[PDB]
Formats: C-alpha cells, structure tokens, sequence
C-alpha cells in the first residue's frame, strides 16, 4: 500500500508543472529493502512444499 | 472504449493495411459483405476495438487510405473485400492525387488540402467518448507515404495531446541506388519526426525481409507480392492481447509502457517463427511450449539488419515473448525457467531487466488452435548500427553534390541537414550511455 | 503374490531402487551428475532444495 | 548429453560411415524412414547419443559427409537408407567436388570455402548444451581424405577445445605402389597431425584386412564390398557402453582415459574374433566366457601388421576386453582368474598394468542374444614397426628424386619432409624409454 501512495503524489507532481524525485527513489530502495525482507522472512519459515512456491518466486522477483 | 484509428498511408503502407483488415475477417470467423458463420461471438468474446462498432451486425473498419499514387487503390475495388471498406468515410470514386515524387510534394500538400484532411478522419474520433489513440500505418520508402506522414506528427500532437502515439513503419531497401536515389533524403526527415513528434515505432527492415522471404519460403524471384504475408500476421498478432480476451497488458498502451525505457528510445525489435505449412503434420504429438522460446532470442527470426558481433557489448533491457493458442499453462512458467540458465539475453548492469511472457487464446480455427506461434517484441541497443548505416549513407551523399540544387527551390530556405544529423546522433551516444 | 503384480508391482521396486540407490544403470546418474555439480560447488543454503527438484525433474 | 558429431571425409570414410549408420537401425528395432516396432524402446533404453533426437520419433543421424569424389555419394541416393540422412544438413541434391587427387588440393580448398565449412556443421553444435566431443571419420589413403582432413585437425583444436577429439581413421596399403605413389607422402603429413594435433587414434591397417579376409571368410578377388563388414561392427561395438545401458566408461571419454598412457602414444590395437554364421548351430549348448579371452591376446583376431619376434623386449600397459550380450557374469571373474597364470601380456617393469574387462547387453535380435562377441581394444609397444615401416618407405623414396619437383609447385614454399619425419622419430624413440 505504500505503493499506492507514491503513486498519486507523483501524478499530482506531473500536473502541477527533483527534491521529490529523489524522495520518490528512496521510497522505491525502501520498497526494495523491505521485499528482501519478506525474502527472508519466507526462508525461515515451516519448510514445507508452499514454502518452496513462495521461496521461488521471491528469488525469481529478487533477480528481476 | 478502446478504439484506435489506424492511418494508413503511402504507396506501400495501404497496401500492408490492405490485407490486415482481409486477415481480421478469416480470424473473426465474418464475411466481409455478411455474417454467415455463428463463430463470432461464442468464440470470439471481444470484436469492436479495432472496427467500428455495429449498426447491422457489420462491422466497418475504422480506416482512412490516402495516397497520390491511385494504383493503389484501384486495384482493391475489383477485390471482393472492398465492400466492407465504405465509399464515404475516406474517398469517393475516382480519387487521384499529385503527379508525383517528392517529399516536399507532400509536405506542401498538407496544407492546402488543410481543411479537407481534419474534417472527414475527426468524425470517427467522437465516435467513442474514450479514444486511445493513433497509429500511422505509413511507410518510409519513396516520397509519397514520407512526405505526407511528417506533417500529421506534428499537428496531431497538439490537437490531440492525450492520446497514444505508435507506427508500424517500414523501413526501405539499400541494395542499390538506382530506381531511387532521395532515399537518404526522406528517410531521415521523417526519422527525426518519429522520436521527438512519436512517442513509439515499430521498425520493418526491407533487408531483412529477402534475409526471411528465401530462407523457408523458396522463391527465386522476389515480388512485391511476399511483402504483405510477413507484415499482417505480425499486425494481428501484436493485438492478441487487445482483440481476444486477455488481462494484463490487453490495450496498446499497456504494451508499449513496459518496454520503452526512455523518449527517442522506443526502436523495438521483432521477430516471428511458424511460417511453414508442412509443420502442421507433425503438431498432432503436443509439441510443447519448452522449446518455441529457446529460438527467439537467438538471432533467426530477427527483422533488423544488426551486427552479429556487437552483442556482447550491447544489452537487453526489455524482451516480449507472446505465445498464442494453445499454451498449455501449466509448462509456461517451466519455459520462464530456463531463461537466467543459459543468459541468451544480455542484462544491463545498471538497472534490472525483464522477460515478460503473456498469453491469449487464438480464432476458433484448425490452423489456429493447433500450431503454437512466437510473437518477439524485442529492446536491444545494437539498434544503433542501421543508425550508423543511415547516417554513413547520408553524409557520403553530400559530399558528392547530389539533390542540394534539384531539392531547395520548393519550400526549402535554409540548409535543414545538420538538424537531422545531430539529433540522429543525439539517439545514437544517449543508447550507448544508457549502459552505465 | 498375484495381488501385487496386479496393483501394486511390489518386486518390480526391487529391480527399480537399483538403478537408483545401488546405481544400476548408470545414464540416470550420469546425466543427473552432470547437472548436479554447478550446485554442489558451492555450499548448501536455505534456497537449495527448490532448485535440486527441478534438476532432478529436468535430468529424467 | 553425450551427443557425439562424427566426421565422415573422404573417398573411404563416407563407405565405412555409410553402413556404420545402416548397422544402427538393424540393433535399435527401427526402420529409416519409419518405426514399425515397438522393440525401440523396450529393449534399447538409450537411442539419443549418436543419432539426434526425436521431433517424430525419427532419430535423424549427426552426421556430415564430404568429399571431392562425387562417385560416393551417387551409391549413396538409390539405396534405402538415404532417406534417414537430410538433404540439408550436409548437401542437397547435385553436390561435387575437385578433379582431383593431391594432398595439396584438399589443404588449400579448406580456407576458400572456409566461410561454408563452418556454418552448417556448427548448427549441430548448439543442439545440445553439452557436447561430448567429435570423431574425425575420415581416411588416410588417398589424397581425397588426407589432404581436407589434416585442416579440421587444426581449426577444431582451438575453437572447440573443451572437446574429446578421437578418429576411427583406416591406414593405407602397402602391398604394390604402381596406382598410387603419393602414398608415403600424404599419410606422413596427416600422421602429424594425429598426434600432437590429436589425442587418440584407432588404427585400422589395410594389410591385416585381406589376411583376414581370406582367413575364415573365403573370397578369391579381393574387393572393395568386403571393408566394409569389418569395419562397421566394431565401431557399434565400442560404443556398445555408449549406446545401450552400462555403467562404467559408458562415455567416449570413460574409455579413451583408462587406456591411454601419454600423449603421442595412443594407438590402439583391435581385435574382433566372431565372424562366422556356422557358429550359430552348436552357441546352443551354453558356450562359456571362459574361452573367448583366451584368444584375444593371442596373436590371431589383431588388425595391426607387427613383428611376430618383437613381443619379448615389448610390454603391454592397457588392455580392454569387451564382452557384449550374453555374458554368464558368474564366471566373468573367473575368466579374469586365469589371466594371471599364463602372463599372455608382458607387464611393463616400472608400473602397474590392467586387464578391463566389461559388459552391456545387446540388442533384442536372435543373432545377437545367443553368439558372444569380444571386442578389443590392446595397447602394445610393438606399434613402432608400423612406425619403422612408413619411415624407411619414406626416407628411400626422397633420394630417388620421387616427387620433390611435382609437389611444390602449389602452396609449398620451404621443406617441411623433416619436420615430420623428426616427430615420427620422437614417437619412436619414447615408447621405447617408456618402459625403464
């Protein structure tokens, strides 16, 4: 849902015309922080087979 | 909703848009003077988005064919197809043109028929309260379909800013200079219109198409009459996601925005395997998904003339992989799978890349719903070698003292070259840059 | 004994762990070796069975 | 996987190759141009590493014919079996070659189609992601085979050097010079080429065929059919671990490391005793392994003309003893008790030696499921009477003026006769040290 938030502020950035651009890469490094975070999180899980779907495809979405 | 008006013009883009509305008609299961067949709705659940939409269960195309050449177009009203065409929505009978081959033919001529050629194409645009967008389905070779199709980029950006610019453009033939010889005159004037005036294009190698045209296809004598099967496949194959009932990316600006990195960076590359007939016999075993995408990224079906040892040094940044039909999803993240094994594409070090792959189901026809088909829309930064081409090709020209005297007495003031060149050059070191 | 041969093909998984744990024919494991060794080079993670599954599934 | 690229060249290894793929489909239950059995894979559980793999179940062969002769390849056409090879991959129909008969010819034709001779035989490279290696199956009589043949030797070392290079290559007749007289210089200057520009070979001597061919097979004019039915049996016969299932060396490269010592010593004596269809009525009551290897190292089955006195002062250092079908593997260990007791094979004095004996079952046919077959595969250091055999031939025909003048005129500027005539010195003089 951070997510959604950044994006209505920099539409509203487009329409009314850089500290903002800068504010709006580190709101994405801190998106990209917290999903390897949740990359993390799903490795110390239960270790079952939904385990290793979820563990996949966050290494698959970490090597885009 | 979603409609596009398609602007096709030129000696050879009407002619390419020609059989894209006789292809659209085979797939949607109609006839072009009736609907005979009960296969257009339960198969196909989505029809008006490129047509206009029905009064009578007939579904005009929303077209407009101007040209000066009227060869053209006189040899599709004997064709049984034209019926579908409407003799008011573009011309009448008896429509000519100049005399005439020039690029400042057409670039003159936009403004005195100014009245006539923004009164009968906007009245298709209030059709739908909802307009995407414009696609100019001109062409680049001779002065006819460049000189006309630099004017509307530019008074079609201010009169209507908010919609989707992108061309399906072919580029012309360098073999030799001798029928033609202003093809570096005409190709680059409307080059720089088609980056800073367009937002996209999708570029359609002359060079490339005989490289194909001979390859599976065995002909010895090239005609103009191969140049229309390789092109209104691809057309109605790049709408798949936009004319079939699809999820993500189903419109054409939810394609071009995940594949353009930059403005002045938008020259996608294609590429298309199943063009052979006899495949079919062997399609019976479920031929599998594993093994249609292994081929698109090595440098077969390729449509751009590019250097073969320049990719290692150049990078992709975004790759379409769209397969058709039968998929059998189940195996398609399997296919996504051997992608980072091999590295076939080059990834740049900056920033990630992305291998999108997408999905849709074909017409309710046997070969249709039984051979899997390839559709590339490729992103590679070795696009910048048919711009040293061009660009090599058109200052070597000036020095010769060739159409700087036969070029200047219409229109032309001041010596325009340089302002091609430097721009041209402008796209060429930012591509390069981009790989930091 | 007629019972497993109809269902269940009880010592036919006798002839079949040979070739897999006692390595009877060898182009199962060989294949299989020859893909396994880019993992085994390095040391094991959290992340390495989800892999080893689909190389084994790619080696058959 | 293991997919091997073999390299039939020349006059005679387009023959040898021609019913070496003929004698293929007989074992795998298939038929060229179609599959009417079902004993393809019941029986045979590994068909895909020599043939390519399957797009119809049609196991298309990887293989490459070329030659200057066309006289081959028309014998080739209205057989059969030619309907198995593509008219693609290699030549299509009308295909020749030179005059022609030099060393000279085939050696300076390799760098003008060099641009030819390296795009179609490498679109089989890329099939699989692990190549085994490629077998040169070409000759070394005449100037056809030798004189093309010692180019890939050197472009393929470099290119592909990750890659097991060992030739099935067959050597010429010594028994009269009048046809030919070229004979000592074209094999000397490919013999060069075989040991330090190649790893292994696998001699096939021309003067042990006919002492074998009037031996128990009884012909009264020796003819060119008959070179074929030797020659083609044991080369299914040493991928027999390859091929169908076995465990150890079941690779090219697990057989070739366990024999060879050094490089530049790596020829390797054969031996095959089976060769007669009146066996067949008395292999019914249960004849044992215990006589098959009894015979092998015994001086009779051997394909290589040696000195019968010179096995005193001569040890061998690897010997391989292939059993192949019906085995009685309760008594193979017992077979390899006896080896000891008569010390048939001189040992050398300064290391371990080694009898390998193996096994893999053959194909589900009735000539093939009861008779036994021993395929060997001997490394002796008597293989330097051949050596001193081709060297004295050669060092007489230099001071007879014998081709100096008629040789040198094409793209042979210096006196390269002791360069290779060192280097065969060489290989002489440490096979003898290598025993201390």
């Amino acid at each position: 849902s951070k997510l959604m938030s950044v994006c209505v502020m920099f539409t509203n950035c487009l329409q009314r015309f850089e500290s903002t651009i800068n504010n709006f890469d580190s709101n994405f490094s801190a998106h990209l922080m917290d999903l390897l975070d949740k990359l993390s999180m799903y490795s110390t899980s239960d270790c079952e087979h939904s385990m290793i779907n979820i563990i996949y495809r966050l290494d698959f979405n970490g090597f885009y | 909703p979603r409609e596009i008006i398609t602007l096709q013009l030129g000696q050879c883009g009407n002619q390419i848009g020609f059989e894209f509305w006789k292809q659209l008609c085979a797939e949607h299961g109609i006839s072009p003077e009736g609907i005979v067949e009960e296969f257009a709705t339960e198969g196909t659940d989505r029809k008006d988005v490129f047509f206009y939409q029905a009064d009578d269960e007939h579904y005009i195309p929303r077209a407009v064919l101007l040209d000066l050449e009227p060869r053209v177009i006189h040899s599709i009203l004997n064709s049984p197809y034209a019926n579908l065409y409407n003799p008011e929505n573009i011309y009448l009978s008896e429509h000519g043109g100049g005399a005439g081959n020039n690029w400042a033919s057409g670039f003159s001529q936009g403004e005195k028929i100014h009245e006539d050629i923004f009164d009968i194409i906007d009245r298709e645009a209030d059709g739908s309260d909802s307009l995407e967008g414009f696609v100019l389905c001109h062409s680049i070779a001779g002065g006819t379909g460049s000189g006309l199709g630099s004017y509307l980029l530019e008074r079609l950006n201010d009169r209507y800013p908010k919609k989707l610019v992108q061309t399906y453009s072919v580029f012309p033939n360098q073999d030799e200079m001798s029928h033609v010889v202003v093809q570096p005159y005409n190709s680059l004037l409307t080059l720089k219109r088609l980056t800073q005036n367009a937002d996209c294009v999708v570029v359609l190698d002359n060079t490339a198409l005989n490289r194909i045209a001979t390859d599976r296809l065995h002909i010895q004598n090239p005609s103009f009459s191969q140049i229309n099967q390789l092109v209104s496949t691809i057309m109605s194959a790049s709408t798949t996601t936009l004319r079939y009932p699809g999820y993500m990316n189903n419109d054409l600006i939810g394609l071009i925005a995940s594949l353009i990195p930059t403005p002045r960076l938008h020259f996608l590359m294609t590429g298309y395997t199943p063009l052979t007939t006899d495949q079919s016999v062997a399609s019976v075993r479920k031929t599998t998904v594993l093994d249609v995408m292994r081929r698109l990224l090595q440098p077969k079906n390729v449509m751009v003339s590019t250097g073969r040892d320049r990719q290692t040094n150049h990078c992709y940044i975004a790759i379409l992989n769209i397969i058709q039909g039968e998929v059998d999803p189940t195996q398609v993240h399997k296919s996504l799978q051997r992608i980072r094994e091999r590295k076939l594409a080059n990834f740049i070090p900056w920033g990630p890349a992305s291998i999108q792959v997408a999905l849709s189901r074909k017409s309710p026809y046997l070969p249709s719903a039984h051979r899997v088909s390839g559709l590339m829309m490729a992103n590679h930064t070795n696009i910048s070698s048919l711009f040293e081409r061009t660009c090599r090709q058109y200052d070597k020209l000036r020095k010769r003292e060739a159409f700087l005297e036969q070029f200047r007495k219409e229109d032309i003031f001041k010596d325009n070259f340089d302002e091609l060149d430097n721009s041209r050059e402008i796209v060429q070191q930012l591509i390069d840059e981009y790989h930091a | 004994l007629d019972v497993l041969n109809k269902n269940y093909n009880l010592l036919e998984h006798m002839q079949a762990m040979r070739r897999y744990l006692l390595l009877g024919q060898g182009d199962f494991i060989r294949h299989l070796m020859d893909l396994l060794k880019p993992e085994l080079v390095r040391p094991a993670t959290t992340l390495y069975q989800h892999n080893l599954t689909g190389i084994l599934e790619t080696a058959v």
